[PDB]
């Protein structure tokens, strides 16, 4: 897990070092950032799983596992939805589709994560 | 004369300045905007 | 004369905020002419529509389509019954607003020009005046749909027109750095003014009928009279490079509402020759400044599809 | 332009029939319609209203939950279902168009309608007179009262005047009590305060035998009242 | 808010109608045309289904194209172009055979020189910085005949090469694609057109799809 | 392609933990390495263009 976290930190650093290249510009900058954050949170969850079980630690586990999985899943979903947009926009008219700005995609994935947290706390209070 | 025209314009701007909301602090309650 | 205008007490720094946020347009705005009742205004979209907006309640009533997709300008009748539309197809369509059995129907299509309708205006219900792009700011009629008087005397092309409360004379500035004062009665040019370098984007008119101000693309405004034959006052700024694209006056004439291409507008003083206030809040450059007859509203038609009443 | 109704006749209380009002010559998709009826002994009464373009619904107090009205813009027709009919509904149903905006002329043109016979919160406004003899050419000044103050926040009153000539549709006379409509001469002058209203008519003309009615549009209920008739 | 309810409802209705009309208009991509006089306009506007400017609209492969032919405009270009923001791409129709001829305006400049000046003017303006240009080359057979009859050394003194058509077309492909300051946001798509090779709408379709895709990616920073 | 690879990796790892969930004494230890393998798979899916450059 420490090696994975080091690799994630290194790839995040090499991404933020050069941002004018089209390689990192093709995929979502905010999208790849939140994906790397989700992977780092997966590794932090792997760290937390090996620890002394406590009610606070156990609730943190229950929330963080779902959060770390849902962040990556929502980032991939947003990326593939933008790919569907680039595939279906040329076939249709010349208009900017709804929810295309990067901040809008960040809002969408944050809303998905908020829904995941809402359902996990709605099942947690029971 | 240009001085006469300038004086006439200044007199018109000073005499009709009471009915100009762009230069007077009109209240916002009674104003439609 | 510039020494007698330096004894008047300065009005000071004036600051005014927006009143209504006219949202709903999805294209550029090039001209938003104001009515005479100080309540309704007309706005020319760029896709296919022409919307007559309301100012107090901020609710649209007629958003009529046009055969011409591009609408360069618009004009609202003083009676509130007809509207004139510009464009590039040389079709100054006259839509009938107060019509029976329907919302709005077109009355006549004004054709017979080779340039482009840049600034239309209404003298009365029938006798109207246009400003085409082929140096022909001729006068028009609605009943016959044909021209009655043609105004010539500009070297380049004309893209601005302003009327007088007396309705007998009207000044109009062309792209040759010259504004000519035409007379509706005789049809000839009374005098052509000189002293500006860049082209005249838009022109206004003094409320009394003895002066006017031209909008030059050289970041300079001038207050030219009608009986003095000489520039009285000039307004220049150093930290800007773009030029004014629309000039207007208030009900008194002291506040000169100028619109630059700095994504904002300015309020100059006709006597102190100093920028009183800066009206910011536009994402794009302003295209028209419509001030009411009583100074109750100052609408702006910036290209960001936003009409902001700064009063 | 025309508003022609059909489907009348003798019906039984509790039966079923189809009534429509055919209209053509205007933008039917941008004009709200009313169903104001006229009884031979009772004044007019508004029952239902649809917004321009199948929008909102407006009903009365004694009709909410009984009647149902639909519109068809591609067919340009009005579908009315008359169920649970009582023996006291003998009236002249109209198909009146209206449009509401700044400076609009609501209730500009009224329909003709058909007649029918049968076998055997709320805002109310009273009138001043019932039937007085008025000579043509005397500058008649008709007065009217109300039960509320016409001091709306927009800054204008809401009082419309109508007249039903014998055999002629109840056309519009003046809207907002201060602005003349289309189709009337420049002789009516309406004024008054927020409670009382007055209307002066100078230089009268012939065929001025219609009865005058008033209407307020401050709320959904629209009550015309009894009616002030004019004689020769 | 009591009696103005109908006014607000009508405003909302016409606002929904305006939004529908704007969505329908955005579905129709807008293209303008430029070039010299009789540079091959009829050969491309007569194959489609379909004073002031001309505006035609035609559907192809479930896509509405709105072509705007300026044609004859008595006013100067500085005005109507200055107010043409919001276009996806422009079209520049030229004829390569107009290199040995001289226009009847000054009898001192070549037609190709005037076309290059027009291109440098429409590419160095503050309104067409993010707009692409699609070059149409009309009457390529006339250009082949001219280059077989004329050595082209009279029109271009700095040019040096053999006498053929392929290398001349390649030099043309590299002569109008370098006047711009940058090529990352000013991509150019060149195509030939003559009496043969019918149904050239596939090229302009691919070009408009590519430019609108690049615009949508630059909107979100994906490009 | 990388998304399809990640999805088939998910579909292959799901029965692994579904059958290893029995005898949770070892499941509490394999959870960490499973999450680490999943994070590594996502890292590869994301950095395939970064690994090629």
């Amino acid at each position: 897990a420490c090696l994975g976290a080091l690799a994630t930190l290194f790839v995040l650093g090499v991404f933020v070092r050069h941002n004018a290249t089209p390689v990192v510009k093709a995929a979502g900058r905010e999208l790849c950032y939140i994906l790397l954050g989700g992977v780092f949170l997966c590794y932090c969850m792997t760290f937390i799983f090996i620890a002394k079980p406590s009610t606070a630690v156990c609730t943190l586990r229950r929330l963080g596992l779902g959060t770390a999985f849902s962040v990556c899943y929502s980032a991939l979903l947003t990326k593939t939805n933008r790919i569907a947009r680039i595939f279906g926009g040329a076939r249709e008219g010349a208009q900017r589709p709804r929810f295309i700005s990067p901040a809008s995609q960040v809002a969408i994935c944050l809303a998905l994560i908020s829904g995941q947290l809402l359902i996990v706390v709605a099942w947690l209070v029971v | 004369k240009v001085s006469k025209a300038a004086a006439d314009l200044m007199a018109y701007c000073e005499a009709h300045a009471k009915e100009d909301p762009l230069l007077t602090p009109v209240p916002a309650s009674e104003n439609p905007f | 004369l510039s020494q007698i205008t330096n004894n008047i007490d300065p009005v000071g720094r004036i600051q005014m905020r927006t009143r209504r946020t006219l949202r709903g347009h999805l294209a550029k705005i090039y001209a938003m002419h104001w009515g005479t009742d100080s309540r309704l205004l007309v706005s020319a979209s760029q896709d296919g529509k022409l919307i007559i907006w309301d100012s107090y309640t901020t609710n649209k009533v007629h958003a009529i389509p046009l055969r011409s997709s591009w609408v360069m300008t618009c004009a609202y009748a003083p009676s509130g019954n007809y509207v004139a539309c510009g464009g590039l197809d040389n079709i100054c369509s006259i839509y009938n607003l107060k019509t029976r059995e329907g919302n709005v129907r077109v009355s006549r299509e004004l054709a017979g020009h080779t340039g482009y309708l840049s600034c239309c205006r209404f003298l009365d219900d029938n006798q109207i005046v246009t400003s085409s792009g082929d140096t022909t700011c001729a006068l028009w009629d609605i009943e016959t749909g044909q021209q009655t008087t043609t105004f010539t005397g500009h070297t380049g092309d004309v893209m601005s027109l302003s009327l007088a409360p007396d309705t007998r004379l009207f000044v109009s500035g062309a792209c040759d750095a010259s504004a000519k004062l035409w007379d509706v009665r005789e049809g000839m040019c009374r005098q052509t003014f000189t002293g500006h370098e860049s082209d005249i984007n838009a022109i206004c008119f003094f409320p009394n009928g003895n002066a006017f101000a031209t909008g030059s693309d050289d970041a300079t405004c001038r207050l030219f009279d009608l009986r003095a034959d000489q520039e009285l006052m000039t307004y220049s700024h150093d930290n800007i490079i773009c030029g004014i694209t629309s000039v207007s006056f208030s009900k008194s004439g002291r506040l000169l509402l100028a619109g630059y291409d700095d994504f904002n507008c300015n309020v100059w003083d006709a006597l102190k020759a100093d920028r009183a206030g800066v009206l910011a809040g536009h994402d794009n450059r302003v295209s028209c400044l419509g001030v009411t007859d009583d100074g109750m509203a100052v609408a702006t038609g910036s290209w960001d599809s936003f009409l902001k009443i700064w009063n | 332009v025309q508003l022609v109704e059909s489907g009348g006749g003798l019906v039984q209380p509790g039966g079923s029939r189809k009534l429509s009002c055919s209209a053509s010559g205007f933008a039917f998709s941008s004009f709200g319609m009313h169903w104001v009826r006229q009884a031979p002994e009772k004044g007019l009464e508004w029952v239902a209203y649809i917004s321009s373009g199948s929008g909102t619904i407006y009903y009365a107090d004694t009709v909410k939950g009984r009647f149902t009205i639909s519109r068809d813009d591609p067919k340009n027709t009005l579908f009315l279902q008359m169920t649970s009919l009582r023996s006291e509904d003998t009236a002249m149903y109209y198909c009146v168009r209206s449009i509401y905006y700044y400076g609009s002329s609501p209730f500009d043109f009224w329909g003709q309608g058909t007649t029918l016979t049968v076998s055997s919160s709320d805002i109310v406004m009273t009138q001043a007179t019932s039937s007085v003899p008025v000579t043509p050419g005397e500058s008649v000044s008709i007065s009217c009262r109300s039960s509320k103050s016409l001091l709306h926040s927009n800054g204008n009153t809401y009082l419309y005047w109508f007249l039903q000539r014998p055999g002629q549709s109840p056309q519009l006379l003046i809207y907002r009590m201060s602005n003349l409509a289309s189709g009337v001469p420049d002789r009516f002058s309406g004024s008054g305060s927020g409670t009382a209203f007055t209307l002066t008519i100078s230089r009268l003309e012939a065929e001025d035998v219609g009865v005058y009615y008033c209407m307020q549009h401050l709320e959904y209920p629209l009550t015309f009242g009894a009616g002030t008739k004019l004689e020769l | 808010s009591a009696e103005d309810k109908a006014a607000v409802e009508r405003s909302k209705m016409i606002d929904r109608n305006l939004r529908e009309d704007g969505e329908k208009a955005a579905r129709e991509v807008k293209l303008l045309l430029l070039g010299a006089g009789e540079s091959g306009k009829n050969t491309i506007v007569k194959q489609m289904k379909i004073t002031g400017i001309v505006e035609t609209h035609f559907t192809f492969k479930d896509l509405h194209f709105k072509m705007f032919d300026v044609g004859a405009q008595r006013s100067e270009r500085k005005k109507w172009i200055h107010c043409f923001e919001g276009v996806t791409a422009i079209i520049f129709c030229v004829a390569l055979s107009d290199y040995d001829l001289v226009l009847a305006e000054d009898e001192e400049m070549n037609r190709m020189h005037a076309s290059m000046k027009l291109f440098d003017s429409i590419c160095n303006n503050k309104w067409f910085t993010d707009t692409s240009i699609i070059l149409f080359l009309n009457k390529k057979d006339l250009f082949e005949e001219k280059i077989k009859k004329s050595p082209l050394t009279i029109c271009y003194p700095e040019y040096a090469g053999s006498n053929t058509y392929e290398e001349a077309a390649a030099y043309i492909q590299c002569q109008f694609e370098d006047l711009n300051k940058r090529k990352d946001t000013k991509e150019i798509y060149t195509h030939f057109t003559c009496s043969t090779d019918t149904k050239n709408v596939q090229f302009v379709f691919d070009a408009v799809t590519d430019v609108i895709i690049k615009n949508n990616l630059k909107d979100c920073g994906l490009f | 392609f990388t998304m399809y690879t990640t999805c088939i990796i998910w579909l292959a790892f799901l029965p692994i933990f579904y059958v290893t969930s029995s005898d949770y004494r070892v499941q509490t230890t394999t959870m960490c390495v499973s999450v680490s393998l999943s994070g590594s798979v996502v890292l590869g899916c994301l950095f395939a263009p970064k690994l090629h450059i």
